[PDB]
Parts: C-alpha cells; structure tokens; sequence
C-alpha cells in the first residue's frame, strides 16, 4: 500500500483495527504470472506389467 | 508321421515291440537319435539308449564342451523349440520326454545345443526369436503381430536399450501369444524367451544397468 501516515492512524481509529497488517488489495506477494513447466505424476494404472483391464 | 517315426517302424515289427521297450525308463522306450552341436568338441549325432544322462551323452560321443564341463553355460535340449536349461540342471537330467518336462524344458527333436561360458546368451535368444518372425506364415494374430513384437523388444534387449519393468511385460507378451494361436510355432517362440527370463533374467538387469551407465 501507500498512503500517509496520518491518514493510516484515523482509518486505524475509525475501523477500530490496524489496517495495514491485512491490506485488501494484493500489491507484490501474489504468484508470478509465469511459471516453469509442470510434471504431473502419472496414475497407478500406469504399469507395464500385471495390469489386466479385468481386474480394475 | 516323422521320417525317425516311420523308419524304425520295420525293425520294431521284426525284432518285436517288447524288445524295442526294453529300452529306456517306462513311457520312454526306444532308442533315438541325438545331435549334438554348438560349443562341443566333436558336433556329431549319434544313436543312443532314450533315458541316457544328458552329461553322459556330451562328454563321450561330443567329446564334452570345450573348455571343459565346468565351462558350461547353458544347454538348449531339444532344438529351438524349447527352452534352454542352466548348467545346475543340466548335470543331473536325463534326456527322455519325462524327465526333461519336470525340467521345465521338454525333449523336442533331441537335438542338444551346447553355449559354453564365453558366449552372449541374450544373442543367442535373440537370434532363435529372430529366426521364428522370420518363419511365421503370418496366418493368425498372435503368431504374426506378437513374434515380431518380441522380435524387436529382444533386439532392444541385446543392447540394453530396455527398463527392467519390460521383462516382465515381456514374459506376459509370451503368455498371451502361448496358447492362443492355431499352430505351435508360437509357443516355440515364446519358451526360449520364458526360458531365458526364468534363468538368466540377472544378466539381462546388468545389461540394462551398464547401457544406462554409459548412457545416462
Ligand atoms: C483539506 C484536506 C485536503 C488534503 C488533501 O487533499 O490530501 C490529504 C493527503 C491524502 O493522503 P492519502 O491519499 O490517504 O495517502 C496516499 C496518497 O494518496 C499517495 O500519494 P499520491 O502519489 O497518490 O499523490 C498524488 C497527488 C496528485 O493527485 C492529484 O492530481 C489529485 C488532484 C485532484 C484534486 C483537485 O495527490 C495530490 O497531491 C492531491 C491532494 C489534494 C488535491 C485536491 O494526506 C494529507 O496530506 C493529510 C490531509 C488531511 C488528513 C485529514
Ligand atoms: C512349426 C512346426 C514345424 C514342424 N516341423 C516338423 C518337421 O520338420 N518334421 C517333423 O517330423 N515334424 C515337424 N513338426 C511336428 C509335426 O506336427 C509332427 O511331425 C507330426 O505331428 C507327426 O510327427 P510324429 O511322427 O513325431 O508323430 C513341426 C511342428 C511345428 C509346429
Ligand atoms: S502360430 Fe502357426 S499358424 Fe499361427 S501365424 Fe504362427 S506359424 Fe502361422
């Protein structure tokens, strides 16, 4: 955020709280809209032996 | 009726079927003929009584392996068809019908390939699949897709191209292909694989192991 001071101490009052601690608005601490690539595990019916269709 | 089948069938009348039983352990009467090759001294084939040990036999017509029999691998009994058997079996195991069943193996044509201990037993293998997706007359599924399907994972096996997870999917290719085509020719190329998986399945894990090393 980024505001005056004084102005933080009156919202401080009015609200009862401190305000800055639990900003609404998300300035910086939010994930990066690019990523690296995934992996993704493959699932338990992926073997390559004793998987007969039968029994699952 | 196999020419061996039909040939002895004269003398057997002449001399008597009871004669012709006085040879061999019971449900193996006979004489039979043996061939004798690979790594041998003296590949011949030769006449001999049917249950005679297959030790016996080797090392006095063959003149045993060279090398000595210590340097015995392996022991394909019966031609091809069948599957191959260690050294801890082959010193022990008599070459009739019955005896070489409860070896897991089977007696075939009686036809005694030798591998001494300086020899790729994962080519031979290879080289016996080859020769069978060679020699499918291509009529039926099994046969036709899954012989050249264990043609190329064999080839892959050779050079340790393969994971140790498609062994065992290997061994479950034969069994799908064993039994469910119209002619034996499939399960004459899927026992010597089950043959070679059963006995020598290590030095196929090391192959992998050592084409990974210098693979990465
Ligand atoms: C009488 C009270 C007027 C005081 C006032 O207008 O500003 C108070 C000003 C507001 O602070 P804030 O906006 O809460 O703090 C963050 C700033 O906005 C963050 O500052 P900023 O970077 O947004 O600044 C932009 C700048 C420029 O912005 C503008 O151009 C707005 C001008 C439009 C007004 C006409 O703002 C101004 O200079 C205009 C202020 C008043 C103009 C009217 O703080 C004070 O100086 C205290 C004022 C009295 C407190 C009660
Ligand atoms: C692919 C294949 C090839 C065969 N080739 C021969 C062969 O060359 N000679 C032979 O006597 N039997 C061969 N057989 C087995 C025959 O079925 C067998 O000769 C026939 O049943 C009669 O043989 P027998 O006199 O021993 O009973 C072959 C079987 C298969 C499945
Ligand atoms: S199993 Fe026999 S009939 Fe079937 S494709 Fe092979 S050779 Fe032909």
């Amino acid at each position: 955020a980024s505001a005056t001071r004084v102005i933080q101490l009156l919202r401080n009052w009015a609200s009862g709280r401190d305000l800055q601690a639990k900003l609404q608005l998300r300035y910086q601490e939010i994930s990066k809209r690019t990523q690296p690539p995934p992996k993704l595990p493959v699932g338990p019916s992926h073997k390559l032996s004793n998987n007969y269709y039968c029994t699952r | 009726a196999n020419v061996e089948t039909v040939a002895v069938s004269p003398t057997i009348c002449r001399r008597g079927g009871a004669w012709f039983a006085s040879f061999g352990r019971e449900r193996n009467s006979g004489t039979k003929l043996f061939n004798i090759s690979g790594h041998v001294n003296h590949p011949c084939t030769v006449e001999e009584e049917m249950s005679v040990p297959l030790k016996e036999l080797i090392e006095k017509h063959a003149g045993g392996v060279i090398g000595g029999w210590d340097n015995l691998l392996a022991v394909i009994p019966g031609g091809s068809s069948t599957p191959l058997i260690p050294k801890s079996v082959c010193e022990t195991v008599l070459m009739d019908f019955d005896a070489l069943v409860q070896a897991q193996t089977g007696l075939g044509t009686a036809a005694v390939i030798v591998m001494d201990r300086s020899t790729d037993i994962v080519k031979a293998i290879a080289r016996l699949i080859e020769f069978y997706k060679h020699e499918s007359c291509g009529q039926c599924t099994p046969c036709r897709e899954g012989v050249d399907w264990m043609n190329k994972v064999m080839a892959r096996f050779v050079k340790g191209d393969a994971r140790p997870a498609e062994i065992d999917s290997l061994w479950e290719i034969s069994k799908q292909i064993e039994g469910h085509t119209i002619c034996a020719l499939g399960d004459g190329a899927a026992w010597p694989v089950q043959g070679l998986i059963r006995h020598f399945r290590p030095e196929l894990e090391e192959r992998m192991q050592q084409f990974a090393l210098q693979h990465q």
